[PDB]
């Protein structure tokens, strides 16, 4: 299963989704209720620590697998305003983001384009969630076609 | 066999040095006993215990896994305790790794970076010892695993490791490396006695607090909460829980 | 009904391709206007903010909020279209040193709002934690007569919300130094806070 979230400035969430394969339809079995937001909020901090490092632990936008915990790796992207696109990947065996590392860099850039496109509405303040029906189709067609 | 007499000496040597290593109390100040395994030396109880542990670890490394890793950890603890006293055991303690660099690989002369290499090799030797039966003694022949005693080695490894990071602009150990070297134990953690599991989460919270990681703290106190709730016995009120709920 | 904060919606991948509802575009398409049509709306900012304000200082710091809500939009746009959706766009350098974002604001923000690059960028040599940015001609305040510079601050709030959303908490203040034959020279001093100041040291 895959968990994806856009974490704001004060760490308040603005987009919150999971998407998973049809083999296990009820995804993340007894982690989605009780560990899956805690590992996200706990491992915001190493992403925050990596925002002021010139070289990691000459792009500084994509970040690799930044944490690995029970065999779940997370990947991160620090945008220009500071909204961080952290996403947890889950599998059966040891999951590899290295098979998609060339791929899903153009998933983070193609959701950052959607965040910039929903920033320019002047009625949209900061620190309020994205209550957009267009945004769901615009992220899940990108998740279906490019994983 | 020669391996049978070497196994007898391997059983003998580490325990024969361990009580003399445990014969130190407030650096052995004016405790003149009957002089049978209690020397009451002035400032050489650590030196005599270090020589005993050096001979014992040399004999166990000549008899080369579990007791070997305990012997290498005993030699590391004897070198660290002898260096903890401000004494002349510096060149002798650095050259006392004659079998420790033969079985392990220390290869350093710094402030416990040699002990960092010896501790990493000790955890590697205990990890090699994990490829065996789960419990090798008599009363530990049907025990939990080796997973209840690897964990006591690496938590005191972290407890000795993170104190090198004093906050200032020199960092003796980069800030990420013990954050890496505490996440290696994702053992199942399913069953053991509970008062180990309070203590491991409490000191893992304290090492995250002294590093300055204010959300991994919330993660490990949430693990402490979940471990406290699901215990099958009954517990009582204590004012530790008051300030625990206050800090969370 | 997509993200409520009551729950995280659990939805399976590889569904059907749904209908397409609203599609926009993001490149520049450099479309011009007349400066009279800008200055009329700028004086209609000020002709209401004079009306609903009691003293000078709260008029200053709520003319600044309008610039704040252009700066926090413009920071995400300008780097993203300078580093260049379905155009396989890459990333820049996401700059993180105080005289590497001052070069960016000095050479690109002023070349975006205005046609020219701003002329000079002056460190305060006799102290630290003041950083002057100047021009020679403020083209929005150029129809205001007199000398009082409260009507400046809509541009300086564009500066401040550029940095406050960039992770650099600062505070700007505009002044007027009529040097030479440029009678409207109009320095801004960016003045970073103390709690940022240790972090670029380490």
């Amino acid at each position: 299963p895959q968990y994806f979230a856009i974490i704001g400035k004060k760490d308040n969430p603005v987009y919150e989704i999971e998407f998973t394969n049809a083999e296990n339809p009820q995804g993340f079995p007894q982690d989605l209720k009780e560990l899956n937001p805690f590992i996200l909020h706990a491992s915001l901090d190493i992403v925050e620590d990596l925002q002021w490092q010139i070289n990691p632990t000459t792009d500084n936008c994509y970040l690799g697998k930044v944490d690995h915990f029970y065999g779940l790796a997370i990947t991160a992207y620090i945008s220009y305003s500071g909204m961080k696109f952290v996403m947890i990947h889950g599998n059966s065996a040891n999951s590899s983001v290295v098979i998609d590392d060339n791929n899903m860099r153009s998933f983070y850039q193609e959701v950052h384009e959607l965040y910039v496109k929903t920033l320019m509405n002047p009625f949209y303040k900061i620190t309020d969630p994205i209550r957009s029906p267009a945004f769901d189709s615009r992220v899940r067609t990108l998740a279906r076609k490019h994983l | 066999n020669r391996s049978q007499q070497k196994s007898l000496g391997r059983q003998m040597k580490i325990l024969g040095n361990f009580q003399l290593l445990a014969g130190r109390y407030v650096d052995a100040l004016n405790s003149f006993v009957d002089a049978i395994t209690t020397l009451y030396k002035v400032r050489d109880y650590l030196w005599l215990g270090s020589a005993l542990d050096g001979i014992s670890i040399c004999f166990l490394l000549l008899s080369y896994n579990s007791i070997s890793i305990a012997a290498m950890q005993s030699p590391r603890n004897s070198i660290m305790s002898l260096s903890a006293p401000a004494l002349n055991i510096d060149v002798e303690n650095i050259n006392l790794p004659l079998l420790i660099k033969c079985i392990s690989d220390k290869v350093l002369y710094y402030y416990d970076l040699s002990l960092m290499h010896n501790s990493e090799y000790a955890p590697q030797v205990v990890y090699c010892e994990f490829l065996l039966k789960t419990l090798t003694f008599m009363t530990s022949c049907y025990k939990s695993s080796e997973f209840s005693k690897d964990v006591l080695d690496n938590i005191v490894k972290n407890q000795h490791r993170a104190l090198s990071d004093i906050p200032n602009s020199p960092m003796f150990p980069r800030f990420e490396v013990y954050f890496y070297s505490n996440k290696l134990f994702e053992l199942q953690l399913k069953e053991m006695q509970v008062e180990a599991q309070i203590k491991i989460y409490s000191t893992m919270a304290e090492v995250y607090r002294l590093l300055g990681y204010k959300r991994k703290q919330l993660f490990v106190l949430r693990l402490l909460m979940v471990a406290l709730l699901a215990t099958p016995n009954k517990i009582a009120w204590h004012p530790d829980y008051r300030t625990l709920i206050d800090t969370i | 009904t997509v993200g409520p904060k009551q729950a995280i919606t659990s939805e399976a991948s590889t569904t059907y391709i749904p209908s397409r509802i609203y599609s926009e575009s993001l490149l520049f398409k450099r479309q011009e206007a007349s400066l009279s049509a800008m200055a009329f709306l700028f004086q209609e900012m000020i002709s209401q903010l004079h009306r609903t304000c009691k003293t000078a200082g709260d008029f200053e710091t709520k003319l600044s909020d309008y610039g704040h809500n252009i700066g926090i939009r413009l920071l995400e746009l300008l780097n993203f279209r300078a580093s260049s959706s379905n155009y396989i766009t890459k990333m820049r350098r996401r700059d993180l040193k105080i005289l590497d974002i001052l070069q960016f604001i000095h050479g690109t923000l002023w070349s975006y709002l205005f046609n020219h690059v701003s002329d000079d960028l002056v460190k305060s040599s006799e102290r630290d934690n003041e950083y002057m940015i100047v021009d020679n001609f403020p083209t929005l305040t150029q129809f205001i007569p007199g000398e009082n510079v409260s009507c400046e601050y809509f541009v300086c709030g564009i500066i401040k919300g550029f940095l406050f959303n960039a992770g650099f908490p600062c505070g700007v203040t505009a002044h007027r130094m009529p040097q030479g034959g440029h009678s409207q020279r109009t320095v801004y001093l960016i003045q970073f806070d103390r709690q940022v100041l240790d972090r670029e040291g380490l």
